[PDB]
RNA sequence: AAGGCGGCCCCCUGGACGAAGACUGACGCUCAGGUGCGAAAGCGUGGGGAGCAAACAGGAUUAGAUACCCUGGUAGUCCACGCCGUAAACGAUGUCGACUUGGAGGUUGUGCCCUUGAGGCGUGGCUUCCGGAGCUAACGCGUUAAGUCGACCGCCUGGGGA
RNA sequence: UUCUUCUAAAAAAAA
């Protein structure tokens, strides 16, 4: 994530652009993921659970879109 | 919204650096299929082409290795 | 002390401490300061304020080289990810380029086991 | 408390000078509801403070108070496993309350003959930037400075 | 087929699926005993050893701490050839075949209509979630059945002992 | 961040 400050540009917006670029490229998440060793069974179970949630929330939203609360 | 199925190209050519650069980030990483909308078969072919180019030093592995 | 106009700032921002090192464009270090060596220890030394004070100390400790321009190389995750960059800008340096240089293996060596806290 | 932030209650000002915070001072100084005795003590202390300062009693009281008012204080948070003394800025009403309380507690510890004399000596030293009240001020400031890393 | 398999290139090679036919003509399904494959740890011989890390040592926490946490660290993890043949070896659901409402996807062929752009209409293989009848002690399964049937095999008869 | 354990006897309604 290289960010070269352009002419007539504030430092704070440059820092914000660098932070945005970093979270886009995902370096913090990658290092925190590789901080400790994760067993293949654990990562498979985690990915499976993540997919279950990512599908359940969509279905839950679809059901909630029909009914009303008052 | 896959460009490769739109042009109906048989197989992705690894020497086509000009088109390949549009599917990589500034860090050199591969952009996910769910973002760029490419079909899975062409996504695999595209990945193979990008790796072949990296081996051939036509594309960077990372933005920092010098 | 041979005067140098422009330099590189390496920020080794770990979880437990942060190290700031100013150098020339060829990698020869001129001065350094750390949060752990800036009068902070334990819980205090892993905070952005301790990091900014460390950055100020390092910037003060390199005044005799007369550096004006500076490009930043940031490495590692920490609380002091950007506060040191702020303190360096506020110390009177013209930040030209900001780069993240955090090393990530391409599935290389096996990391240590997960802490059972 | 939990549900409602109560509305601030009114306090009538002192009879001799019409000041609000001086009336607050006599309220803080009073013990066992003897406001008359407390009023006599503060009036005598101010009357001798006027001589030692050469300025009016309100101005002398205020300049003495300003050297005792803090601007940051530590408050316990304990989000981590240990006590986290977080330095937080102090609002003006609480600043005045802390200053007056510190002055009163310092005067109650001095060894002079009368409370009026104790209060007068404490106010003069505070204006002169000395005493245990300003010592307490520097101590809390030093603590907030040492723990400034948490915010 | 299961265990399992993740950079790129080459050599040798197994299986699966699709569209049109042509061909042999029940040659089929299952299988006690038998044989082969079979994660990880472990064993033998010969190498290799960066990171990780049983045992072990030191430092903490604690009333104690032969542990959890920290710093090191040896077999092992890696390669070649044999041995061992065990797992929550799991879909806790043996294999093969036929029939029984549907919906939204993922992945991989293929036919037609003007591909009047990434469009529309079918028809196959694998696979995920929801659900009707029906079944089930319930939870749930629900054309990839735990529904309705047929062929064969293995297994169970109170808990502990085991 | 650490925070262990409480032996050994109960009674409950029947149109």
């Amino acid at each position: 994530p290289v960010i070269k400050v352009r002419e007539n540009e504030p430092f704070d917006v440059a820092l914000r652009r660098f932070k945005r670029s970093c979270e886009k490229a995902g370096v913090l998440a990658e290092v925190r993921r590789r901080e400790f060793y994760e067993k293949p069974t654990t990562e498979r179970k985690r990915a499976k659970a993540s997919a279950v949630k990512r599908h359940a929330k969509k279905l839950a939203r679809e059901n909630a879109r029909r009914t009303r609360l008052y | 919204f896959c460009r490769f199925t739109a042009e109906g190209v048989q197989e992705i050519d690894y020497k086509d650096i000009a088109t390949l650069k549009n599917y990589i980030t500034e860090s050199g990483k591969i952009v996910p299929s769910r973002i760029t909308g490419t079909r899975a078969k062409y996504q695999r072919q595209l990945a193979r082409a990008i790796k072949r180019a990296r081996y051939l030093s036509l594309l960077p592995y990372t933005d920092r290795h010098q | 002390r041979k005067q140098v106009s422009d330099g590189v700032a390496h920020i080794h921002a770990s979880f437990n401490n942060t190290i700031v090192t100013i150098t020339d464009r060829q990698g020869n270090a001129l001065g350094w300061a750390t949060a752990g060596g800036s009068g902070f220890r334990g819980s205090r030394k892993s905070t952005p304020f301790a990091a900014q004070v460390a950055a100020e100390r390092c910037a003060d400790a390199v005044k005799e080289y007369g550096i004006k321009n500076l490009e930043v190389m940031v490495k590692g995750p920490g609380p002091g990810r950007e506060s040191t960059i702020r303190a360096l800008n506020a110390a009177g340096f013209r930040i030209t380029n900001i780069t993240d240089v955090t090393p990530i293996p391409h599935n290389g060596c096996r990391p240590p086991k997960k802490r059972r806290v | 408390p939990r549900r409602r932030v109560i509305g601030q209650r009114k306090i009538l000002p002192d009879p001799k000078f019409g000041s609000e915070l001086l009336a607050k001072f006599v309220n803080i100084l009073m013990v066992d509801g003897k406001k008359s005795t407390a009023e006599s003590i503060v009036y005598s202390a101010l009357e001798t403070l006027a001589q030692r300062s050469g300025k009016s009693e309100l101005e002398a009281f205020e300049v003495a108070l300003e050297n005792v008012r803090p601007t940051v204080e530590v408050k316990s948070r304990r989000v981590g496993g240990s006590t986290y003394q977080v330095p937080v800025e102090v609002r003006p009403v609480r600043r005045n309350a802390l200053a007056m309380r510190w002055i009163v507690e310092a005067a109650r510890k001095r060894g002079d003959k009368s409370m009026a004399l104790r209060l007068a000596n404490e106010l003069s030293d505070a204006a002169e930037n000395k005493g245990t009240a300003v010592k307490k001020r520097e101590d809390v400031h030093r603590m907030a400075e040492a723990n400034k890393a948490f915010a």
